[PDB]
């Protein structure tokens, strides 16, 4: 459920959904999506009249996700793809999208300035000899309190596409990069994405990296720098791509 | 086991104290028989009713299922004395009546207790609105009981101390249920006070990573997790 | 145990169960045939008390390199919460039997390493497995009212 | 339902062609047939194991050819279906069963008796005023074993060269037996006795579950009607002696990049108990298929485990006259020290402690006869090379590394922990050899001083406490936690092992990577010099002979010398001679078990020359070797 | 049936009209009958052209590629009958009248839309032949299954056989057979199972999960499970690129069952594989790529080509790419009579500054090597990197699953971070580094699994920065017993320049200017130098084919370096190390000698490694 909506004092409860046929492959996890279906039970194998509800989706919308799973597809209508060209075609585009970012913060020009280079990206290139090249930067906000910097994380995970806001202290080495779990059913071990997984293609936010661990902060490397994460662990081996 | 129906569903929280006015029933059940080798009946409370134990309640004078709870009575009672002038006095004086003095300690509980407003900017920005009160002084000038009287007086308190409050027993924490081996969360001190006080006793003998894991908790309003697959 | 029939609403009490919920198998109108399906009435059924301690042998008679053998005693009626765990304790009573109850084919339970005694009737082909326990029925352990008034009954 | 074909092959005239052979073949190559006497050898009960022979098969269908008739290939038959074969032999022998030839001793035998009142019975009832199973009856175990050098049982196969197509079929494959089980009675014919009626029923087992009978169906019992209540008898039942054994891959079969897969061989009859774990081996087996009955069968549907049913089992692997060669050849210390592990060169005085290692030492009814040796020297310079090798030549020892120690581990073939034994356990009366014995756990740590002091390994473990057998002699070898040697550095710091350790244990040698220039060269063009030529170089000295000392040292432990009294009194003054030297930097001091260490090295070297005595000069040539340790706690 | 019948003498046609697949079926019978009855064996496949089909009939390509359940057997059928009427044998064996294997077909040629991935099956594509691309993963244990039973009956006399099916087996859905052998016969009487001429084939389970590097934005490799057919059994080990042309298949009640009312689970899917490719870890080597190599083999500057030839992109660190390719092609390993095992692969530890390129070096030797496997310091386990027991699920029995460590034998293992490892996962790594064998002594199981594999790895030192301070301590964090099994321990500093450093920057963004070909301008993507598929054509020529030994006038200059740099953290095993370069060094000039100018690049290399030259 939402965040902003939770009750007092308790948890987000998880309730399992269903589609069928066109509505499936269209979400990617981490997004936030108002879907419209019918509320209907069924039985489960695993008290007494205990019957689990879930929801069969009959509707799914979402403006901040786009084109289900990225296939480099232009799914933007013609009018507004014409809309976003007169933007580009604006010679003063470069301090709208400063001023767009943080209204309600004084200052911090140079900062805006950097976070919609971060929030834009470089290119990625690929050589014939395999050479992989970064096309995303990684900035690092370092100084006094009161200077609103977790604002700006904050605002950033509102204003990206592709956003996750984590902490230092409530973080993990295995929850920022993908982790190993065990099915229960099969009991088979299989990797479940963490945060920079689920942050791919788009912008992970750090509040308190000074104080996370060091064993905790040196597995980002490979996934800042490499744009992967390389995993040998339980007898499963893999390179997952995580291009935050 | 207690069972919760119709409005009682979600009522209590994990963690929270409460006193269940229920029927006592028993069924039969065959893995007690199994397992126990005598004809033995399990017990099921069916729960009426559920009160939440706020506070040590030494006091028998609050007879309700809701001690925060109020009538209309008293609702023209509150509209009454709200309009009278120097109310902020009386309440500032009103405030740990056992303890002589400490007139900015008195002041700034009752800032703390009551709290400004959170405020949401065109969706955009967040500011916290609850004020965080901190109390330095010296030993014998019962900087103790005015916390004490925070936990009788506030709608929902917790406390912790020394080195007995864990990083991760403020905040919030993650845990393998034994039951299908997955990772869920579990509510710590902080998730216990979301529209109410937590309460440091002994705050700088606390470990520095025992102290200071409450910074988004005390800044952003909010715990962000990021650990065993969970966010 | 109270039982009634589902067909004819006919009361059947006083069923003992020693180690099994067993129901009654004739219903007592002859007019009525049945002879399953009977509901149990928990108004009309009379309770006790049970609680099964588990109990070893004193350090001080334990051999050497050893480890301590175990025994069930049940406290049932009067004698329940009477002996707390970890104290040096003396029950007196019976020592009794208990059967396998999952082999005596109790309802809804599925029938469950040592071979025991078969050829019974409720057995079918299964065997059955025996226990030690104890029934004691009086406990000695062996290992406030802060008012004049109470104090002074209490004293001699 | 069940269609039927034709197939090229006769069992009527196989079987006329088995039993001619029977009575045909005699081996006349080696200098009446030869298996009617193995058979009447049955028939006096001298002999349980029957092994018929596949090139005796071949060599009397070429008999057969040379006479000029033409035979049914017999031998392609047994290696195409061996099961049935077996059957089929065992009824061609019982049908040409020889008289016995010597007392019956008709008292032992209780189905002869039951037999005897069957056929009185049968008889009675039919006087009108099979019998029995032919496994009952069977006394004899038949067994094949495979031809050679005359195909494909002849060819030895991988586990992972067994394919589904090799079922039905006699193979053989090489590999190490991990794991073997418990000898354990398997069932081929249950007896039952009818209560009632008086009469018995046997029922056949060719499976791995059967039911009983609950009922007899016996006539008499059925023509009254009577239901009489059968009871299973053991003393009339028939019994094998099965036993289960795991086979594994060699790693030399084993591909790049695959794990190597385990096979199940199942043994019967007297080929029991012969099968050893960790023994490399060659099994020539029937390749049957183990289907399950019931649910198992019915989940799982047509995909079938396999298993072995070995038929024969063929292991891999004067003395006094060439002792006597060695002596006249002369210098027995310097040839067996240079001749053990000839990769290396020089450094002779820790070589001779190394071959004195598996000399061992005397005991006394308890001291402990065993000799510890430590290498305590810097890194490169060929630690694991000596530990292999001295594994190498001695046998009945193990490489283990600290990364050791022995516990019971769970997933056995029973729920219940089994006791598998460890480094230390298969070690016993040999060589166990500790590589990095500074990184090391704090449980073997603590298991160490008992594996030294009272030689067992004590394990508690799931409510079992039990003290396994190590009678184990140790070679340690510790490098310190710094590379460099320095005078600045005490010994005990460097090597940081704790100073009880040290105590129970005798003999360190500190050996030393000093750069030398003439020494570097003399290793370097040796160290290349294995690299020039293939395999071992030339020794330039008396060349070596692997094999010859592992019976050599099996003479010097089985002579045990017993010293003079004189010689223990220069032994008394030496002693003397080193606690003054101990009042006089490494602080390590001569101890009561230093000169037990000392005796040790002493009658090690009275094993070597074969001697009676222990001799005087040997006596201050150990403790020159115990001055030469103390040039090592120097450098 | 008429239908089948008609497929049948329409495959028949087709197997008429290209006479390419009788020529190969009767080269395998005659192959097969000169290699096992007179003084390993060719199977029964063929390789099928979807291509050629196309142009006889399209409506049977479209059958093929459609419906492939009602279209599949029925060439089976007719390709069985042609195998039977091409073969004259006289005088066969009872096992092989009895048992008989039909002739499966192997398919090649263009898919179009059916040549697929793991993802992206779906629900449409069921009961079609497609084609996959992926990881092999999680193989289980090759096991016999039974397919016909022959029975014998003495009282008669008489051999009887029942076929057995199921649902993996056969294409078409069967009445499937509980697997219980025929006690008794109708009017036989007794029977008794004679195996041996019973039919059993093997069955391996393993699971294709998606390429990596073709996985979109936040979501994980699906995967899918791929049943084997006999020919087809231990083609795959884990790790491999495969390509498995098959039918996607479903299978099971799927819990359409009375017991399963409202339960919202799927049915089971599988992959029948008709074939399975490589997709060409070791490429076929054609005789113009033979002269090219034994042409550049005689230039004096090969390995200066073969070297800067290794990663253009990366400039400097021409020593460590020469190390690099002397680690490609590792030198000669000799097992000697008494059991030594001396190692001929050599391993590369390269310490220093950050943004030296050394994970960039790991990523070229992971892209060019024949296999290559990837680790990190925090993503990896110490039984991670060796082997894990876990059960099987067709079997119901434990067994081991390969790590990372021993999956890349005969390969190369690229670890990232080395300096922060756990000590646990140090224990195992340093383990293979001194002994190239694991043991693994746990869950009932004692085995040991060989490891014959080279390591390169890339560490930064203990501080932030390397120091100029020559420290012995600083320069890893590891223990010094790892640096040593190390053969070449290379140190980089990022030293502060002005030309250098202009020449770096002129060279990266000469690097950030190269648009790939054929692809649009500002758009996103979706001195001789030879190429690299040319370069791992050599690397594989001089593995496989050439054996170099060891000759005097290289071990001269061995010997007096070896006394020069140790005379004058040097160790005995650095003139194995020097073995080590210098076989190596022949491997590239392909000359099975070693001489003089082998051993003068060892000691020269060898010296930059250790001083800096
Ligand atoms: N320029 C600014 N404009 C508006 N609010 C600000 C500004 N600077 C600081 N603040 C306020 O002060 C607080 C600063 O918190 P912040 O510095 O983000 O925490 P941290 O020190 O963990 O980064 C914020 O809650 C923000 O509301
Ligand atoms: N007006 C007051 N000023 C100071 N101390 C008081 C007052 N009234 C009561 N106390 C005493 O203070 C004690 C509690 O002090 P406490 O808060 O535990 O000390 P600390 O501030 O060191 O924790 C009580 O026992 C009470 O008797
Ligand atoms: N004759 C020899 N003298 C010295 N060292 C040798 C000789 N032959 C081989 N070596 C080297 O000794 C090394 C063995 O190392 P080892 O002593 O096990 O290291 P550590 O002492 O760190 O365990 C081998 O790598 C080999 O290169
Ligand atoms: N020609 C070059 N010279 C120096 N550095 C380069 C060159 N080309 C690329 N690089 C840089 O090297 C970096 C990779 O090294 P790095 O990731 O620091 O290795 P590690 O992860 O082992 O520390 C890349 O970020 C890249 O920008
Ligand atoms: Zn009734
Ligand atoms: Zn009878």
């Amino acid at each position: 459920e939402i965040p902003e909506l939770v009750p007092v004092g308790e948890m987000p409860r998880n309730l399992t959904m269903t589609c069928d046929r066109y509505l499936t492959n269209k979400v990617i996890p981490g997004t936030r999506v108002t879907i419209v279906g019918i509320y209907s039970i069924y039985n489960s194998k695993n008290g007494v009249a205990i019957r689990t509800p879930y929801i069969k989706i009959l509707g799914i919308q979402s403006d901040v996700e786009t084109s289900s799973i990225w296939n480099s597809v232009t799914m933007f209508t013609e009018e507004e793809e014409e809309e976003f060209l007169q933007l580009s075609r604006n010679p003063k585009l470069y301090e709208i999208l400063t001023n767009s970012i943080a209204p309600s913060i004084f200052g911090n020009e140079d900062i805006k300035k950097a976070i919609v280079c971060l929030l834009m990206g470089g290119s990625k290139k690929i050589l014939p000899d395999g050479m992989r090249l970064r096309g995303d930067i990684n900035v690092l906000l370092l100084g006094d309190p009161g200077t609103a910097k977790s604002q700006l994380l904050k605002f950033v995970e509102k204003v990206s596409p592709i956003a996750v806001y984590t902490s230092g202290k409530g973080s993990s080495a295995a929850g920022l990069t993908a982790s190993v779990q065990r099915d229960p059913m099969t009991r088979e071990f299989y990797l479940e994405g963490g945060a920079m997984v689920l942050a791919d293609g788009g912008v992970v936010c750090i509040d308190e990296f000074d104080k996370m661990r060091d064993e905790d902060r040196v597995a980002i490397h490979e996934a800042m720098e490499q744009q992967t994460i390389s995993i040998a662990k339980a007898g499963i081996t893999t390179v997952l791509n995580s291009r935050t | 086991e207690v069972i919760l129906l119709a409005d009682l569903v979600d009522v209590s929280k994990p963690g929270e104290e409460v006193e269940v006015t229920g029927i006592y029933k028993n069924n039969y059940d065959g893995n007690l028989n199994a397992k126990n080798g005598f004809p033995v009946f399990a017990t099921i409370i069916e729960a009426n009713s559920i009160k939440r134990r706020e506070g040590n309640t030494a006091n028998e004078g609050e007879e309700g299922l809701d001690v925060f709870s109020w009538t209309e009575e008293e609702e023209r009672e509150f509209r009454k004395i709200s309009r009278d002038r120097g109310i902020i006095d009386k309440i500032i004086s009103s405030m740990a009546p056992s303890i002589y003095g400490h007139r900015d300690i008195k002041t700034a509980v009752a800032c703390s207790l009551f709290g400004g407003v959170p405020k949401n900017v065109n969706g955009k920005h967040s500011i916290r609105g609850d004020i965080n009160v901190l109390l330095l002084g010296d030993p014998g000038t019962a900087k103790s009981q005015i916390l004490k009287y925070v936990e009788k007086t506030a709608h929902r308190a917790v406390f912790a101390t020394g080195q007995g409050a864990s990083a991760v027993g403020l905040t919030a924490s993650v845990r393998k249920d034994p039951i299908t081996k997955e990772w869920t969360l579990e509510g710590g001190a902080l998730v216990l006070a979301d529209k109410g006080v937590c309460l440091i006793d002994e705050f700088d003998k606390m470990n520095d990573q025992d102290r200071t894991s409450i910074h988004e908790a005390m800044e952003q309003q909010s715990i962000s997790i990021s650990k065993a697959g969970i966010v | 145990a109270s039982f009634t029939c589902d067909m004819c609403r006919a009361i059947v009490d006083n069923v003992e169960q020693s180690f099994k919920y067993t129901e009654p198998t004739f219903c007592p109108n002859p007019s009525c045939e049945n002879r399953a399906f009977w509901t149990l009435n928990v108004t009309r059924s009379r309770f006790l008390d049970w609680q099964k301690v588990r109990i070893q042998e004193n350090a001080n008679e334990i051999p050497t390199g050893s480890m301590p053998r175990t025994l069930d005693v049940i406290l049932r009626g009067d004698s329940v919460e009477r002996a707390k765990p970890g104290d040096r304790c003396k029950f007196t009573g019976v020592e009794i039997v208990v059967p396998d109850v999952t082999q005596l084919g109790l309802p809804g339970v599925k029938p469950s390493l040592n071979s025991g005694v078969t050829g019974l009737r409720s057995l079918g082909v299964r065997d059955l497995t025996y226990k030690i326990s104890f029934l004691a029925c009086h406990v000695i352990s062996i290992g406030n009212e802060r008012d004049q008034e109470v104090f002074l009954n209490s004293l001699s | 339902a069940l269609p039927s074909i034709q197939l090229p092959v006769d069992y009527n005239n196989l079987f006329n062609e088995i039993t001619d052979f029977l009575v045909t073949f005699k081996q006349d190559t080696l200098s009446g047939p030869k298996y009617m006497a193995m058979l009447q050898k049955v028939a006096n009960r001298e002999l349980n194991s029957v092994i018929i022979d596949l090139d005796d098969i071949l060599q009397y269908q070429n008999e057969k050819f040379l006479q000029g008739t033409q035979a049914d290939d017999l031998v392609s038959a047994i290696q195409q279906n061996a099961n049935h074969f077996t059957e089929l032999f065992c009824r061609a022998i019982d049908n040409n069963m020889p008289l016995p030839t010597k007392e019956i001793d008709y008292k032992d035998d209780v189905l002869d008796v039951i037999l005897n009142q069957r056929r009185l019975r049968n008889e009675r009832m039919l006087s009108d005023r099979e019998l029995f199973p032919p496994n009952l009856t069977r006394r004899y175990f038949l067994y094949f074993k495979p031809l050679s050098q005359n195909a494909i049982s002849s060819k030895p196969l991988s586990v992972r060269q067994i394919k589904g197509d090799f079922l039905g079929q006699l193979i053989t494959v090489r590999g190490i037996i991990t794991r073997v089980s418990d000898v354990k009675p398997a069932v081929e014919v249950i007896a039952y006795t009818c209560d009632q009626c008086g009469y018995e029923v046997f029922q056949e087992v060719n499976s791995r579950t059967f039911t009983p009978l609950s009922e007899c169906t016996s006539e008499e019992c059925s023509q009254n009607q009577t239901k009489g209540q059968l009871f299973m008898s053991t003393r009339a039942s028939k019994f094998s002696a099965f036993q289960e054994c795991k086979i594994q891959e060699l790693s030399q079969q084993v591909p790049v990049g695959h794990i190597p897969r385990s096979l199940n061989i199942h043994v019967n009859g007297t080929l029991v108990r012969s099968l050893s774990p960790g023994d490399i081996v060659d099994v020539t087996g029937i390749f049957l298929p183990a289907p399950y009955t019931g649910f198992k069968a019915l989940k799982a549907g047509l995909l079938t485990e396999t298993y072995l049913e070995a038929q024969f089992v063929r292991q891999h692997k004067d003395v006094e006259e060439r002792v006597m060669e060695l002596i006249t050849s002369g210098d027995v210390y310097n040839r067996l020290a240079k001749s053990i592990a000839p990769e290396i060169y020089g450094n002779l005085d820790v070589k001779k402690a190394l071959l004195l290692l598996l000399v061992g030492g005397v005991d006394k009814r308890k001291i402990r006869g065993d000799i510890n040796v430590c290498l305590m020297g810097d890194p490169g310079v060929a630690k694991s090379q000596l530990l292999k090798a001295i594994c190498k030549i001695s046998p009945r020892g193990v490489y283990t590394t600290g990364k050791l120690t022995a516990a019971v581990m769970k997933d056995p073939v029973t729920d219940e922990m089994i006791l598998e034994g460890g480094a230390l356990v298969l070690a016993d009366n040999g060589i166990c050899c500790i590589d990095e014995f500074d990184k090391m756990d704090e449980s073997d740590r603590t298991a160490i001083h008992e594996v030294m002091e009272q030689q067992t390994i004590s394990i508690s473990k799931a409510g079992i406490n039990t003290t396994l057998n190590a009678r184990t002699s140790i070679l340690a070898a510790a490098n310190p936690l710094y590379g460099r040697y320095n005078p600045r550095l005490s010994p005990l710091d460097n090597i940081n092992l704790p100073a009880a350790l040290l105590s129970r244990f005798d003999i360190l040698f500190l050996m030393l990577d000093i750069p030398s220039r003439d020494d570097d060269e003399k290793l370097a063009e040796h160290v290349t010099y294995v690299h020039m030529h293939n395999k071992q170089p030339d020794l330039d000295f008396t060349p070596v002979e692997p094999s010859k000392m592992r019976e050599y040292i099996a003479y010097a432990k089985t002579k045990r010398p017993v010293m003079s009294e004189a010689v223990n009194d220069y032994v008394v003054q030496a002693y003397i001679r080193l606690r003054q030297d101990s009042k006089r930097f490494s602080f390590g001091q001569a101890t009561p078990r230093t000169l037990l260490g000392i005796i040790r090295l002493s009658q090690a070297l009275a094993k070597l020359r074969l001697a009676d005595m222990v001799d005087i000069d040997d006596v201050e040539e150990a403790l020159r070797l115990v001055r030469v340790s103390k040039e090592s706690l120097y450098q | 049936d008429a239908v089948f019948g008609d497929r049948v003498r329409r495959f028949q046609e087709f197997l008429d009209t290209f006479t390419s697949y009788r020529d190969s079926v009767r080269s395998i019978q005659v192959y097969n009958s000169n290699n096992a009855a007179n003084y390993n064996i060719l199977p029964h496949r063929i390789i099928i052209s979807l291509d050629d089909l196309r142009e006889f009939d399209r409506s049977f390509w479209s059958g093929i590629l459609v419906e492939p359940a009602y279209f599949i057997p029925p060439a089976e059928k007719a390709l069985t009958d042609l195998a039977d009427s091409m073969d004259d044998v006289p005088h066969p064996n009872a096992s092989a009248v009895s048992s008989r294997h039909p002739w499966k077909l192997s398919f090649k040629g263009s898919f179009g839309a059916h040549a697929l991935s793991p993802r992206t099956l779906t629900a449409q594509h069921l009961n079609k032949l497609v084609s996959v691309e992926g990881i092999v993963t999680k193989t289980s244990l090759v096991r016999p299954k039974l397919i016909r039973s022959v029975h014998y009956a003495a009282k008669t006399g008489r051999f009887h056989y029942r076929d057995y099916t199921d649902a993996t087996t056969t294409l078409t859905t069967r009445i499937p057979t509980p697997a219980i052998y025929p006690t008794e016969d109708t009017e036989g009487n007794k029977l008794t199972t004679e195996y041996g001429y019973s039919t059993f084939i093997d069955h391996q389970r393993i699971t294709v999960q998606e390429m990596p590097e073709m996985a979109p934005a936040g979501q994980l490799p699906r995967s899918i499970d791929v049943i084997l057919d006999d020919d087809l059994v231990d083609k795959t080990k884990p790790g491999d690129r495969v390509n498995v042309v098959g039918v996607f298949k479903s299978l099971g009640a799927g819990g359409m069952n009375q017991s399963n009312s409202n339960t919202l689970i799927g049915f089971k899917t599988l992959i029948l594989g008709n074939t399975v490719y490589p997709l060409a870890a070791r490429q076929m080597l054609t005789d113009f790529d033979i002269r090219n190599i034994n042409k550049l083999s005689k230039k004096k500057d090969i390995f200066d080509i073969l070297s800067q030839s290794l990663a253009p992109s990366i400039y400097g660190h021409d020593h460590i790419k020469k190390a690099i390719l002397l680690m490609l092609m590792g030198g000669v390993e000799k097992n000697l009579e008494n059991g030594s095992h001396l190692r001929g692969d050599i391993n590369i530890l390269m310490v220093g500054d950050p943004s030296t390129a050394k994970s960039q070096l790991l990523r070229f030797v992971l892209n060019t090597a024949s296999l290559a496997i990837a680790t990190t310091g925090r993503g990896s386990s110490g039984v991670g990197l060796t082997a894990a027991v876990t059960t099987d699920r067709e079997t119901g029995e434990r067994r081991l699953e390969a790590g990372a460590m021993v999956l890349a034998d005969r390969g190369v293992v690229c670890i990232d971070e080395f300096d922060k490892m756990t000590d646990v996962d140090r224990v195992a790594i340093h383990e293979v580094m001194e002994q190239q064998t694991v043991t693994i002594a746990k869950a009932g199981i004692h085995t040991t699994l060989n490891a014959r594999c080279s390591v390169i790895a890339a560490a930064n030192p203990v501080f932030g920065q390397y120091d100029v301070n020559r420290d012995p301590h600083q320069n890893i964090a590891l223990p010094d017993s790892l640096l040593s099994r190390f053969d070449l321990l290379f140190v980089v500093t990022d030293d502060i320049n002005e030309i250098r450093d202009r020449s770096i920057s002129e060279h990266v963004l000469r690097t950030h200017r190269y648009l790939p070909p054929g692809y649009l301008e500002g758009e996103p993507v979706r001195p001789k130098l030879v190429t690299i598929p040319f370069l791992r054509k050599y690397v594989q020529y001089a593995k496989e084919r050439v054996i170099p030994q060891l000759t005097q006038e290289a071990i001269n200059v061995i010997v007096k370096n070896y006394t020069d740099l140790r005379n004058d953290p040097i160790t005995a095993r650095t003139l194995e190390t020097l073995i080590r370069l210098a076989t190596a060094h022949a491997k590239v000039r392909l000359s099975k000698t070693v001489n003089k100018v082998d051993a003068k690049v060892a000691a020269n290399l060898l010296r930059f490694a250790l001083l800096g030259e």
